[PDB]
This record gives C-alpha cells, structure tokens and sequence, in this order.
RNA sequence: AAACUGCGAAUGGCUCAUUAAAUCAGUUAUGGUUCCUUUGGUCGCUCGUACUUGGAUAACUGUGGUAAUUCU
RNA sequence: ACGGGGAAUCAGGGUUCGAUUCCGGAGAGGGAGCCUGAGAAACGGCUACCACAUCCAAGGAAGGCAGCAGGCGCGCAAAUU
RNA sequence: UAAAGUUGCUGCAGUUAAAAAGCUCGUAGUUGGAUCUCUCUCGGCCGAAGCGUUUACUUUGAAAAAAUUAGAGUGUUCAAAGCAGGCCGCCUGGAUACCGCAGCUAGGAAUAAUGGAAUAGGACCGCGGUUCUAUUUUGUUG
RNA sequence: GAAGACGGUCGAACUUGACUAUCUAGAGGAAGUAAAAGUCGUAACAAGGUUUCCGUAGGUGAACCUGCGGAAGGAUCAUUA
C-alpha cells in the first residue's frame, strides 16, 4: 500500500469502543493525535454512543460546530480527536465535566468530575532530554513537551499539569507503595499499589502490583501509570474503585441487585 | 604485530593520534591510548581488546557497533575466513501428530574480534544480534567458553 | 517393528508418506496422470455432440443390447460412449445435437451390464430426458 | 460563475497471475532510517521603500488553425 | 500454491479445504523507464517497445472494466446497463 | 470427510493370503545398564549482588486484533440471529475461556542429557614475591 | 533559457544460433485388454500319464523340451548288521 491509510474497518477497530457489526462498514478512524489509535477514545464514539447526545454522526459535527466540546481546556471541532487516558472533556453548556478513565472491564467509562477537579490533569512522563543551550525537557504521554521541568522528575514519574496554563503542579516519583493504574494488557483499568519491579536488561521490566482486596497481578512496566502518592488517588476514580470482581462475585451482584429491585 | 596492511591507513577513529608532543615529554612512543567500550548485558571487556593493538571497525569492544535483541549460543563449526566464523545451532523440532521430536540445526555467519584469540572447532560462543555487518553476518560473537575436554 | 523413539518424528512422516504414494486411491489424485487422462477433466458433467448412435453387447451372463451414443466433448474434442438410460429414449436422440452427460455413478468405472461405458446422457438439445420421457416437455424444433 | 493558488487524487474498490524461507504468522530491532498531517515545544537568543518593493500570467476582451481530442 | 485469522468432518488421534467481505502481499493486457509529490516505479498519471484494437478527409489522433452495471467468448458453472 | 485399525502416532500387516534385503561389515540416524540425600558483600531482619554447569521437562506470570469457535446475560412473538435492553428521568450490559510452535518470566528438581581433580594445566587458608596502576597524603596551595 | 548532440546508466524489444517444457500430425513395427465358443494340439491340476516349481543357457508351430545347480509348495517326516 503506497502511502497512509485513511479507513478504519468497523471490525477491524478497537474492541473497547463497543462498536456493534451491522450498523455499517466502517468505524470513524481516530485522527492523528496526543493519543495513539488504539488506545484513543474518538469525540464521535464519546459523543454519540456513550454520551446519547447525538443519534447519528451528523448530529456529533452540528455538536461540534457550534464550539461547546473542550478536551483538556480547548475547544475541539474535529469529531474524529483522539482522547485518551486522564484527558477533560468539559460541556459548558451543559455544565458537566468528564475524566476519561479506564474501567475495570479495559474500557473508557463515562465518569463525570466536579469543575474544581477538571482544571488539571495527571500525565506519565515519557522521556527527558536536554536540548538548545542546556534546556531540560518533559515529554509527556500526551505529547506535550515541557521545558524547565523540576530536576527531579525522572522518567516514569506522574505530574500534574494545570490546563490553563499547562505547567507543572506537583509530582509523584515512580516507587514501591504508589497506587498506579494499568493502562494496558490483560490487567488494563485495575488499580492497586506498587509491590515490586524486576528489571530485565535489554528487555521489558515486570511490575508487581496488590489491590485493596489483597489480589496481585504483573505488567510491563510501560503499562504502568502512577495515580497517587501512597494508598491515596490524586484524581477521583471510576464507580469500580479499580478492584476486579470475578465472575461468580460478579454474577451475585447481579443477582442481589434484582432481588433488591422493586 | 604490524596492524598497516590494507592500501588503507587502520586507525579508531575516535582517538586522535598526532596530539602535539615537547621534547622532554618523548619517552620512547606516548603509548598511543586504546578505545574501548563496555557492552552491557554483564559481559566482561576482554583484557586483549583493552590493551591490544588491533584495528577492527566491527569489534563489539573497540568497534563501532551496538549489541541489542537477541543473544544466543552456538559451536564453532568453521573458521576459515578473516574476522568471522560460522557456528552451529542445534535444536529439535516438535512434530505433533506423533508427538516427537526431530533434530534440526542452521548455521549461522557470526563476526569473531581479533579479541577471542585460540579459538578452536568446538567451543561455545555466545553471540549478541547487532546491525547488519555483511550480507549474513547478523551477530557477534561476545563471549567464548572453550570445550568439555580442553588442555 | 516401528521405530518408537523421542526423536523418530521425521523418520515416521517420511515413512509415512511414501507408502501413502502405494495407496490406489491417493496415488490416483495427487499423481496427475488420471486428472489429464480424464476426458471430464475434473469435471462433474460435460457437453458434446452426438457422433452417431451405437448398441453395445451387455456382459456374457444377461444378453441385451444397451442404446449408447458417440459423442465429442466440446471443451477438449474427447470422442466419448454415453448411455441413454430409459427405454425408447434413444428415440429422442438425432445426429448431431448437443448433449448434456455426467458420469454413470462409480468414479469412471464401468457400471454393471454395460462394457467400457462410465457416462450417461443427462440433457438431449438443452431439455432433461427425464423430462421427456415423462411427457413433461417436448423436443424443441 | 470562471480562472489563478492550496489540498486530495498513493485511500477506497477489484482480482489471485506471479510468488516455495519468498509471502505470511508469532516474537524482537532500528543505539541504522524516512515521515504530509494532528498535537506540544521553539519562532526579538543572530550585533549586521519598511506607513509595504518587482516582473509576469490566467480568468476576461478580441483574431485564428486543424477532418478530428479535456488540441491549442 | 497468494499466506494467515479461519472452514467441513471428527470418540481420542486425525484427514481435507481456505480464489471469497478481516490482516498482510502482489497486479492493473505483457515487460521496461519516469514526472510530481511527505508518500507511487501510480497505470480511472506520463514515455517507449510487444500483443490487440478505435476514428481518419490517409496528413494525423486516441487507447487499457482483475471498479459499478452491462456485452462477447469460455464453459457443467454465477444477478440490474 | 467419517465409515478406513483399508496408511495404523494413538493403532495395521510380512511361515502358507501382498510382504524379511542372499549373507556379513559399516558412516550418518535412532536407542542405550546400576550408581551421587545458595552464600560473601552494599543500602534501609529484609531489599540488593552474583551463579548453582547448562538445559530439556512441569507449573505460574506477562505479552499476545477483531470476526469465527466455546460460553455468561438478554422472551427477535420463538428460532437462526442481534447486542441489546429494564423500571416508574432513573437502572444496567456490551463478560469470560481458548489462542500450537518459537521467543520472554519465576518456582520444582523426579526423569533425561552435560560438566566439574588422575601430566594436579586441584580447592581453601595464610604467606612471601614480580609488574603496572587508580586514587589517601594535604584550609588551601603546593 | 527551448530544440539538439557526445558519453554513461537502466533497459523494453528485434535479429541470429543453442537448449528446454506441453500438446500434437504421422507411415509402419510390436504388445496388453475385452469381446470372444473358430484352428492346432494338450502344457498344468490325480504319480495329469516324463512329479511340480526356482535361477541360468540353448532350441522349438504352439503350449513347451533339454543341460547344470537348487526347493518340497512331494508322490517319502519311517526301512531296520
Ligand atoms: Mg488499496
Ligand atoms: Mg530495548
Ligand atoms: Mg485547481
Ligand atoms: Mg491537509
Ligand atoms: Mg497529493
Ligand atoms: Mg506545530
Ligand atoms: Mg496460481
Ligand atoms: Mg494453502
Ligand atoms: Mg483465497
Ligand atoms: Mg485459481
Ligand atoms: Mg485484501
Ligand atoms: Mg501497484
Ligand atoms: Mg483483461
Ligand atoms: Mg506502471
Ligand atoms: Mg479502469
Ligand atoms: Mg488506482
Ligand atoms: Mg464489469
Ligand atoms: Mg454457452
Ligand atoms: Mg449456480
Ligand atoms: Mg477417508
Ligand atoms: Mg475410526
Ligand atoms: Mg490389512
Ligand atoms: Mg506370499
Ligand atoms: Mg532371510
Ligand atoms: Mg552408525
Ligand atoms: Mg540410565
Ligand atoms: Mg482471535
Ligand atoms: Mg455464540
Ligand atoms: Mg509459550
Ligand atoms: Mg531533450
Ligand atoms: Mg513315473
Ligand atoms: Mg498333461
Ligand atoms: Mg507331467
Ligand atoms: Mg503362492
């Protein structure tokens, strides 16, 4: 195939975007972005599938047209913008405010937060590097670069950007006793507290983590993302607090709650 | 050993050679300083290639390349052309049907520094995947352990 | 006795296949030959025209004579003997008409009474003979 | 409207001829490269007519050629 | 013989199929060579030769449905300009 | 394709039904008899470091497209399907499993290969030497 | 700054030879198979009227015969100090 490819098959899209099979052919193709495709939301899907703001993809454009959708403090007119993990989403005109946060099942669940909590944003640092006359740099995993960053922030740390002027806030330090999330792999929405890292040199490093129900479970160290400082979150989780119900629990649950129904 | 044998002038290129000298400091030669690197991964420099006099560009201690991906092991089957030899990789290959085994082997072209010397048809080398060095040589040999029964 | 080692995979399979070359039937589709001797040439049925029509001795314990046509496919000009199976039916074959056969029902072998005949007329100028010879539709002029 | 400029036309659709460690699959590498676009950074960091510079060309108007073209 | 995901059958083990809507590859009658462009060795771009073939006032000009319909041919074998 | 244990790995046959080379040697291949019951340093008792010869094997963990398959929920009027739906603005899904082989990961050490001293080309303690070398010297300089 | 030219490169394709894969026309020659009820005999099955068969060699209308060396699948598991 000579030169980039401008389709995404519906089949063929990310599975936690929950796309169903016989409504077309096609899927809305993520746009270039902070966020890589796979693990993006688009504002359509956000919009139209998840939000029932909009019926048909026509109704997301009339949306975004009139200026009302800011992701991370800025207004966003592409309906195809790739939102991923820890970003804003805030509807002035409505008045609410959403964090797009993985759910337990691996997927971008609706979470609303309070307008005091939608002025900033936690970010994995990616990478750090001196550049035009002994400047330091951040890169974040939002692609947002940062210069003069505080000398000891190190990779695989968490900051908190401020959005309205994008600068850093505060920091946690990648360690052993800070609550993560897992923003990848068979583990991705769990959130529990850092137990141990292995490194493995010239390869992948595995992180050890513990939930709050006492379950332990391994990622790559890529897949890791530094939520709070201790057992403490520094943003408001999801209504599964990040702990993984199996099945059997899960289906009792189900049960309790139609018995309690009516 | 003279190391000037190509039409060529052999040198590493990182060390400069012709840094100005006074006369009461010309004891002899100035030792010209030998370039080396250590490759990571926990494998030693060997002492030859820090203190040797060798020029070879595709030395993973005194060259310009990169150990990275896979490090595996093979037997020294071959040693007959300059700076690389071909080794041996055996293994056995699952056949479901009857659920057995059968053995397979490949050689493989990997680069040998001047560092590794009395080397011998029969010992173990691990090798380290680099950059393309040729047109089938992939790999350089990083560390030598001799055979079983050795002098 | 059969080798039954760890590491005697290869030695089974190779073993294995060349005396699955002695099998009739395998030898038969994977060697070629019979798909190129084929006049079908892998077909299920075939098309040709009528060369003349023919009464061929049935086999030594029955005595009968069995209607059949010569005909010549019209993909590779094979010369080919077809019965028409039902009685009066070689009635409602002429010289020269096209001609719908399949094969008699056993792989090319000859069936029953007839000698050296593997085909039968399934189709007399584009209308079933099965159709005709219930009345169902009549030949075309 | 037209025309100049910019962007796209390298996606999509079709088919399976070629292709036998090739394609492809899983796994790794680019510390060995390129990358329109989106996103963020950078854009008085350089000690050297401006209260705005020059020549065209298309559209358009007019003369046409060829039997004939999305020719000119 | 395009390769996979897969399909039919199957106690267990297996055998066979996978041109075919998802992923990857290749090609645009056959070869070859290029322009532009971030990205083609692009053919619903261009330049030649080979094979076909259209209009011609005989000087010349214009081609590429393995896109959707549709026609011919081939066939046992497949839909609406 | 099953029937076909008529391709036989599971799991077929070779005296007379088709079948063991005329006989022996012999490279590759395949197979191969008993036997052997973790610590010294670093950082806050642990976290670190090697390396125990290396594995194969076994168990775990990670990474592994969706569709399809298995399978949870859900009265499409039922069903094949679909991923919807339910209650009087609320409530709730869109699970889970499986994914050879090879490649990563961490436990086990039966089985099976492989080695560790027999010109001592041995282990451990101390010794002594030989050589080169990094810094202590040292408000500072020197 | 256009046409154009020397040279190089990629290189379709053309001419001339050589080889090769498939299909094929073809006088004749020599077999196999069915249909086959003819002709000559009788080779084999009973000790099949010369026991049969094997390897080799020669000969003969035809089966077959003969020499040499083997087997019992023989018509002898046995033959007497
Ligand atoms: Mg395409
Ligand atoms: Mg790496
Ligand atoms: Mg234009
Ligand atoms: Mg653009
Ligand atoms: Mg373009
Ligand atoms: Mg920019
Ligand atoms: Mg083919
Ligand atoms: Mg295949
Ligand atoms: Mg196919
Ligand atoms: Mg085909
Ligand atoms: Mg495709
Ligand atoms: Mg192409
Ligand atoms: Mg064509
Ligand atoms: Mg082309
Ligand atoms: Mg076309
Ligand atoms: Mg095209
Ligand atoms: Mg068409
Ligand atoms: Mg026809
Ligand atoms: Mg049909
Ligand atoms: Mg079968
Ligand atoms: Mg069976
Ligand atoms: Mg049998
Ligand atoms: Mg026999
Ligand atoms: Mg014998
Ligand atoms: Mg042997
Ligand atoms: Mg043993
Ligand atoms: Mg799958
Ligand atoms: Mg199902
Ligand atoms: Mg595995
Ligand atoms: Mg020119
Ligand atoms: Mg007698
Ligand atoms: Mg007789
Ligand atoms: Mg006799
Ligand atoms: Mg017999």
């Amino acid at each position: 195939a000579r030169g980039p490819k401008k389709h995404l098959k519906r089949v063929a899209a990310p599975k936690h975007w929950m796309l169903d099979k016989l409504t077309g052919v096609f899927a809305p193709r993520p746009s270039t972005g902070p966020h890589k495709l796979r693990e993006c939301l688009p504002l359509i899907i956000f919009l139209r599938n998840r939000l029932k703001y909009a019926l048909t993809g026509d109704e997301v454009k009339k949306i975004c047209m009139q200026r009302f959708i800011k992701i991370d403090g800025k207004v966003r007119t592409d309906i195809t913008y790739p939102a991923g993990f820890m970003d804003v989403i805030s509807i002035d005109k409505t008045g609410e405010n959403f964090r797009l946060i993985y759910d337990t099942k691996g997927r971008f669940a609706v979470h609303r937060i309070t307008p005091e909590e939608a002025k900033y944003k936690l970010c994995k640092v990616r990478k750090i590097f001196v550049g035009t006359k002994g400047i330091p740099h951040l890169v974040t995993h939002d692609a947002r670069t940062i210069r003069y960053p505080d000398p000891l922030i190190k990779v695989n740390d968490t900051i908190q950007i401020d959005l309205e002027t994008g600068k850093i806030t505060d920091f946690i330090k990648f360690d052993t006793g800070n609550l993560c999330m897992v923003t990848g792999g068979a583990n991705l929405g769990r959130i529990g507290v850092i137990t141990n890292r292995e490194r493995h040199p010239g390869s992948f490093d595995v992180v050890h983590v513990k939930d709050a129900n006492g379950n332990s479970f391994a990622t790559r160290l890529s897949n890791i993302f530094v939520i709070g400082k201790g057992n403490k979150p520094w943003i408001s989780l999801p209504r599964g607090k990040g702990i993984r119900l199996t099945i059997a629990e899960e289906r009792d649950k189900r049960l309790a709650a139609k018995q309690s129904s009516g | 050993a003279d190391i000037q044998t190509e039409r060529a002038y052999q040198k590493q290129p990182t060390i400069f050679q012709n840094k100005k000298r006074v006369l009461l400091g010309e004891t002899g030669k100035e030792k010209l300083p030998r370039y080396y690197k250590n490759i990571g991964l926990g494998f030693k420099t060997p002492k030859e290639a820090i203190e040797g006099t060798y020029i070879d560009k595709k030395c993973p201690f005194t060259g310009n390349v990169s150990i990275r991906g896979r490090i595996l092991s093979g037997v020294v089957t071959k040693m007959k052309m300059q700076r690389t030899i071909v080794i041996r990789r055996d293994y056995l290959h699952y056949i479901r049907k009857y659920n057995r085994f059968e053995k397979r082997h490949k050689n493989m072209s990997v680069h040998l520094s001047p560092c590794f010397r009395d080397v011998q048809i029969g010992d173990i080398v691990t090798v380290g995947e680099c950059r393309p060095l040729s047109k089938t040589v992939r790999f350089n040999v990083l560390k030598v352990t001799k055979a079983a029964g050795t002098k | 006795g059969k080798c039954r080692g760890l590491r005697t995979a290869r030695k089974l399979r190779s073993h294995r296949r060349d005396q699955k070359w002695h099998d009739k039937q395998y030898k038969k589709a994977h060697l070629g030959t019979a798909l190129k001797a084929n006049p079908f040439g892998g077909a299920s049925h075939a098309k040709g025209i009528v060369l003349e029509k023919v009464g061929v001795e049935a086999k030594q314990p029955n005595s009968a004579i069995r209607k059949c046509v010569r005909v010549q496919l019209i993909k590779n000009g094979k010369k080919i003997t077809a019965f028409v199976p039902n009685d009066g039916c070689l009635n409602f074959i002429e010289e020269n008409d096209e001609v719908l056969v399949a094969g008699f029902g056993r792989k090319g072998h000859a069936v029953g009474d007839i000698p050296g005949v593997r085909f039968k007329v399934v189709k007399v100028a584009n209308v079933s003979l099965l159709a005709l010879y219930k009345g169902k539709k009549e030949r075309p002029r």
